[PDB]
């Protein structure tokens, strides 16, 4: 790349077999097109859709659900050697496990397809073109047809077609705001300025836009060999990290798996001691390890994550993975690109100087801010000089698009002036067409002014307006009076000096100061119809009357200055990463709030104190601006110390890779980093981030493709929604998972006892399946429609290593306390239903052999009555159908108690969550349908049940409510160490 | 996890306390449950709608009762006969001694307990009623002559009445054998196959400790030799149903029989 802008035209036109005058040949240019391929970025070469659904099938919970299904099928072999009966339960359980993983994967694939298509519903499929000189002729072709060495002509308003070396140019200015963050329009000259082609001036870049001027050059690189291409392809090398929620789900599948292995090993050893054969004791070990696995928790988690993505979509924020919906609530540091993401990347007029006042304007797009004084006599003249002396014009049919977003045909300087006249005055072009243009001299260095002589509106004035605009010091050397407070006062040394003190004040803010002067021409010296001339001046090029100054800059976006504030009030550290020069960075960091008011760098303390920066101690500075040249000289230890030592940080003149280094360092130190971005300079550092947000309109396709979140409206306020909802689901999933976890023990303990005491089987697999995959989905999903238990948006960011989604207190509580109460409810109802129909609890002990024997059709009960296999099979089904209702009625309490973790249900409100109550009703309705529908006795294992056993568990449910209310009042009333350490989940 | 050894004791005490609290609740619940249970009468007895029918000798190789034997080999029917005999060792004259000689043909209704230790009186059944299908004079119960004696018993349901009009009778007959082969010729002992109506109602083991179910026997005379046959023994009574497809042993017992000579 270095030895292509340093060459001479003689050596270049031999390298590429072209001419700087005549261009490529029609033949060679069609050969190079088949050699080097099209001048287009290479899309990802791999998109197989089957390997797209396969990825959805893989996850931590999915891995457990997969290994447990394999365990079930291996059990269906250990239990096929010894021929057993009703063994098809294992097949149902394993098939349901695999079915859940499959259908949740299908959901995920569908809702990623939807997102990608939406993100492509805003993309521009209009071919970008170029003007090519081939065989000596200038014609217009598609940019994908250009080949290395072709002669290209660039005009104002034309996107640069390739990576070009400037051979000749007249005042050409391009917007390298994708490669660099350079808001300030950059000049392109045919002469070598640097050798890093990023900072030299003889090179134009692939996806940059020619703001103003005219140029002619040689294509030095096409395709993925352009600077664009190598940055976007480096972005392919970086590999996205696991989302935080994925790490926490993996820690959860560590907890449940370790608990399963402990449980199964304990009861395998116990079974060998009891006298069971090694093979059958190991089948029971397998049964325990499957019982710890949750069949439906993946479904409810996926549904919750989808319901908090629909919300964000309605706030014009689309997520690619369902996992991104949480990631912004765990974030501790936000890294943001200055241009485009934080600013508007649109030169608008910011300030003015007239009537000896520095007026300030509304730089916003919503026009929310406060405008200036628009009543002075001077303002109307200024709004005439700026309106008339503007050869720019809006494109056709944009009268519904907002004025800032409209496409204008004109210079960077003139476009802002035209939009200013449109907003302040309205119908700027129509107003300009009330004053014809007799003569004009727009762009000459000798005169340095845009002169336009117009004729006044009324024929009452044959007088002629002379409006001219240009650099203020080129204006004042040609003016003699100043318009102040309804008067034409003369230009004393004082007025000249005040003009200078305004030029040098509005230009110290990093703004484009432009000066405007005007004069009224006589009806006698210049009667209507004067024939003006330029070569021999016949009009006044001197003795004009100053109107005012107008200054333009790249302004901050509307909602950004408040968005970063509400982020910072949540403990999030906002850091800026820009490629623009340091002064602009500090300005748009103070404005938006990254740098607090009253904060000063080590270089500012050295001006307050007039001390060498060396002696100023660093710890006394809370801000710092670090350039790329001195970020490349800095080792890891220096970065960690400088990052913590100065809390508010602005990184300047960074590169694609330096941003990646910053993100990597923060992540290594133990932070969850989020990158907000636009343009190809952020595609590297948007992948490595835990969440990459891209502007959906102003962002380049590379940064919108290497992202996880797309803001379709470019509203930077959506970030401060993504945190709170993202926080809520964490706290609202910690609840949901908790509820579901409780169901393991009231299901396991039946079976654990069916072998330990040899009682008839209380609960069967076809019924635990109905508990997990039908009755307990609506409750847990409803638990995410809850509301905040604190000012979640003021809480400091969650600590990754201490604060976890599932911790040992949560699982231990949900199992050993609550699920133990549920197991007792089931056992009471089991012994009760059996005793009412003839089997007292003592006889139930050890009865399973004869209960399950197919050869005993005369088994006699506690009353001495003799039962066949079918009669007591139906009664076993009754034990099933009462343990079923025991669990569901003891979990109608669970959903309510888990709707809060610290506050009581009375305060929040029992019925405040609507979906929760709908789910409670649906739970009881599915129970009644399953028990009392004709045929369910043999379709499934549910039968009509007496109405006394519905109420045996209700005491237990109210015990659950009482226990959780007391253990929640224990934490809130007494925020003591004992309760919070031992009894808080 | 060893977070703190001293704190471990306090939370261990909390967990043992929680479990013993709920264990006391559970124990109280089972005891109040058992105090709500009458010991002579089942509280609900829902699934005991119609009675089960059980057969001796009971031999299931697979897929139900399959009794196949050779008359010329004592080892093929000795176990069958011994199961019959050890079954009837409690239907013995001096082992059924705790009951009373029952001569009331219509019924045995008893509303008050008139036996030692607040027990009730029970009806009697000895092996003699099975005149030919007893150890007297054939200790093979008909199996050595190719005329086997299969004894049919009905399951007992507390205060269950099977119909007053006549007595329940076992019709044993060939299942799907309408061929030129003749109907199963059976001689039932007691004659006419009647379970006498004074063995109903059953009032529970606490009420009638010495109660023994009535029995009927079928001497299968017509059974062909070296042919696998299938026989259905149905009990015909008002309150007895034999059409249940989820209990093939409701009011009927079906068995496969092969006598090989
Ligand atoms: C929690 C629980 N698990 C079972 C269960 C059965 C019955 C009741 N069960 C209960 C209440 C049988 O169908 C099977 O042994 C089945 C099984 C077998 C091997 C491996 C995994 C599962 N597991
Ligand atoms: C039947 O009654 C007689 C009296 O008629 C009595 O000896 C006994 O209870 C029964 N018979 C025998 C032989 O035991
Ligand atoms: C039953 O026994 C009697 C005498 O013991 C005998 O006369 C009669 O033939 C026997 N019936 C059958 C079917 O063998
Ligand atoms: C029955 O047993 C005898 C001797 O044990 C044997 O010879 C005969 O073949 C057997 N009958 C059949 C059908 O095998
Ligand atoms: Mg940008
Ligand atoms: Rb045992
Ligand atoms: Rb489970
Ligand atoms: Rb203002
Ligand atoms: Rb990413």
């Amino acid at each position: 790349e270095i030895n292509d802008h340093q060459l001479s035209v003689a050596e270049l036109e031999q390298k590429y077999q072209t001419s700087a005058t005549k261009g490529l040949s029609a033949s060679l240019a069609a050969e190079l097109l088949l050699r080097d391929g099209p001048n287009a970025l290479r899309p990802p070469r791999g998109t197989p859709e089957y390997v797209k659904f396969a990825r959805q099938l893989a996850g931590g919970l999915q891995c457990l659900m997969w290994v447990a299904a394999a365990i079930c099928l291996i059990a269906f072999a250990i239990q096929a050697s010894e021929g057993d009966l009703t063994t098809d339960d294992n097949l149902y359980l394993a098939l349901a496990l695999i079915a859940v993983v499959v259908v949740t994967g299908c959901f995920g694939y569908y809702q990623e397809f939807k997102s990608t298509n939406i993100i492509a519903s805003f993309k521009n499929l209009v071919p970008q073109q170029a003007t090519v000189i081939r065989d000596g002729d200038k014609f217009q072709i598609n940019a994908d047809q250009l080949v290395v060495g072709d002669l290209v002509e660039m005009k104002g308003g034309d996107r640069v077609p390739a990576d070009i070396r400037i051979l000749q140019a007249q005042g050409c200015k391009v917007d390298n705001s994708s490669l660099t963050g350079e808001s300030e329009p950059q000049t392109r000259s045919p002469e070598c300025t640097h050798e890093s082609p990023l900072e030299t001036r003889n090179i134009a870049f692939f996806s940059t836009m020619c703001l103003e001027g005219t140029a002619q050059g040689l294509v030095v690189n096409t395709g993925d060999r352009t600077i664009i291409g190598r940055i976007a392809s480096l972005a392919s090398g970086v590999e996205n990290e696991k989302t935080p929620i994925a790490i926490e789900i993996e820690h959860f599948v560590d907890i449940i798996a370790g608990l399963a292995i402990l449980f199964g090993a304990t009861f395998f050893i116990v079974a060998m001691c009891i006298g069971y054969t090694f093979l059958r004791a190991m089948v029971f070990f397998m049964a325990i390890v499957v019982a710890n696995v949750p069949e439906g928790l993946l479904a409810t988690v996926t549904v919750c994550l989808s319901l908090t993505a629909k919300r964000l979509a309605s706030k014009n924020c689309v997520v690619k993975n369902l996992e991104a919906v949480e990631t912004l609530g765990s974030t501790s540091v936000i890294c943001s690109d200055k241009t485009g993401t934080l600013t508007q990347n649109r030169m608008t007029v910011s300030h003015l100087w007239f009537d000896n006042h520095i007026h300030s304007a509304d730089t916003t797009e919503d026009q929310s801010g406060q405008t200036f004084d628009q009543s002075s006599e001077t303002w109307r003249a200024l709004c005439r000089v700026l309106t008339l002396c503007n050869r720019a014009a809006f494109k056709s049919g944009q009268d519904a698009v907002p004025v800032p977003k409209r496409i204008v045909i004109g210079d960077a300087s003139e476009t802002a002036l035209l939009k200013f006249s449109e907003l302040t005055l309205g119908n700027a072009m129509g107003y300009r067409e009330r004053f014809p243009k007799v003569c004009e001299i727009p762009f000459n260095s000798t005169n340095k002014f845009q002169l336009s002589i117009h004729t006044l509106e009324d024929p009452r004035d044959p007088r002629h307006v002379l409006v001219m605009k240009g650099a203020p010091e080129r204006v004042l050397e040609r003016c003699s009076s100043i318009l102040i407070k309804g008067q034409e006062l003369p230009l004393d040394e004082q007025w000249r000096e005040a003009f200078q003190t305004a030029y040098l004040s509005l230009g110290g803010l990093g703004e484009r100061v432009l000066g405007f002067c005007q004069l009224y021409l006589s009806e006698k010296d210049y009667p209507p119809g004067y024939a003006f001339d330029v070569e021999a001046m016949n009009f006044p090029t001197s003795g004009l009357c100053f109107a005012g100054l107008v200054s333009m800059i790249d302004p901050p976006r509307a909602t950004v200055p408040d968005a970063v504030l509400k982020c910072r009030t949540a403990g999030i550290r906002v850091i800026m990463v820009t490629g623009d020069h340091p002064i602009t960075a500090k300005a748009i960091a103070a404005s938006v709030g990254i740098i607090s008011e009253g904060s000063e760098t080590v270089e500012d303390i050295a001006a307050r104190l007039r001390v060498p920066v060396d002696q100023v101690n660093r710890k006394d500075a809370r801000a710092c601006v670090i350039n790329g040249m001195q970020l490349k000289d800095m080792d890891p230890s220096e970065l960690v110390e400088a990052l913590r030592t100065h809390p508010e940080m602005v990184f300047a003149r960074t590169s694609p890779q330096q941003k990646l280094v910053i993100v990597e360092s923060c992540q290594r130190l133990g932070a969850i980093v989020a990158v907000t971005g636009d343009g190809v300079n952020d595609s590297p550092a948007l992948k490595k981030a835990d969440i990459g947000v891209a502007m959906g309109i102003a962002g380049s396709d590379a940064a919108k493709n290497a992202a996880d979140m797309i803001l379709l409206d470019d509203n930077f306020a959506s970030i401060v929604t993504g945190v709170e909802q993202g926080r809520l689901i964490f706290d609202n999933l910690k609840k949901s998972i908790a509820y579901t976890l409780t169901s393991n023990i009231p299901e396991l303990t039946p079976y654990l006892i069916y072998i330990t005491v040899s009682v008839p089987l209380p609960l069967g697999c076809i019924t635990i399946l109905f508990i997990d995959l039908c009755t307990d989905i609506f409750p847990s999903v409803s638990l995410a429609y809850e509301k905040a238990e604190s000012d979640i948006m003021h809480l400091r960011p969650r600590n990754p290593k201490r604060d976890r989604l599932v911790n040992e207190p949560l699982a231990a509580y949900s199992y050993f306390q609550i699920g133990a109460i549920q197991s007792f409810a089931g056992f009471t109802d089991y012994f009760t239903a059996m005793a009412q129909e003839g089997w007292f609890p003592l006889l139930c002990v050890g009865l399973r052999p004869q209960w399950e024997n197919h050869h005993l059709q005369d088994l006699q009960d506690s009353y001495g009555q003799e039962w066949t296999f079918g009669q007591r099979l139906y009664q076993q089904y009754t034990c099933y159908t009462v343990f079923f209702i025991s669990i569901v009625m003891c979990q109608i309490a669970d959903v309510l108690i888990r709707k809060t973790r610290r506050l009581s249900a009375f305060q929040q409100g029992f019925f405040r969550n609507r979906i929760l109550v709908i789910a409670i009703v649906f739970q009881v309705c599915i129970g009644c349908f399953l028990c009392y529908c004709p045929g369910m006795p043999n379709i499934f294992n549910f039968m009509p049940i007496r109405f006394q056993w519905w109420l045996v568990p209700m005491p237990f449910s109210l015990l659950i409510f009482v226990y959780d209310e007391i253990r929640k009042l224990g934490v809130r009333c007494c925020p003591g160490s004992w309760w919070d350490q031992e009894l808080y989940y | 996890l060893g977070r703190t050894l001293s704190r471990w004791v306090w939370i261990s005490l909390y967990y043992v306390a929680f479990y013993v609290v709920m264990s006391g609740i559970f124990a109280l619940c089972i005891y109040v449950l058992m105090r709500t249970i009458d010991p002579y009468t089942p509280d609900y007895q829902d699934q005991l709608k119609s009675p089960g029918v059980t057969l001796r000798p009971d031999v299931y190789g697979e897929k139900g009762l399959d009794i196949s034997y050779n008359v010329s080999d004592s080892t093929t029917w000795a176990g069958l006969a011994h199961t019959l005999h050890r079954f009837l060792a409690g239907y013995s004259p001096a082992a059924q001694e705790g009951s009373i000689n029952c001569t009331s043909e219509k019924y045995f209704f008893q509303e008050s307990f008139l036996a030692p230790n607040h027990t009730k009186f029970s009806c009697k059944f000895t092996a003699d009623m099975l005149q030919n299908c007893s150890g007297r004079p054939d200790p093979t119960f008909g199996f050595a002559e190719g005329k086997p004696c299969f004894i049919i018993k009905m399951n007992r349901i507390v205060k269950f009445l099977p119909g007053n009009s006549t007595a329940p009778r076992v019709d044993c007959a060939f299942l799907d054998q309408p061929r030129d082969g003749p109907p199963l010729q059976v001689e039932y002992f007691p004659a006419n196959g009647t379970y006498s109506l004074h063995y109903f109602p059953y009032y529970g083991k606490k009420a009638q400790p010495h109660y023994s179910n009535p029995l009927v026997a079928a001497k299968l005379l017509n059974v062909p030799r070296n042919r696998d046959v299938v026989i259905v023994c149905k009990i015909l009574a008002e309150h007895v149903s034999f059409d249940n497809p989820h209990d093939p042993y409701e009011g009927k017992v079906e068995f496969k029989l092969k006598i090989q000579k």
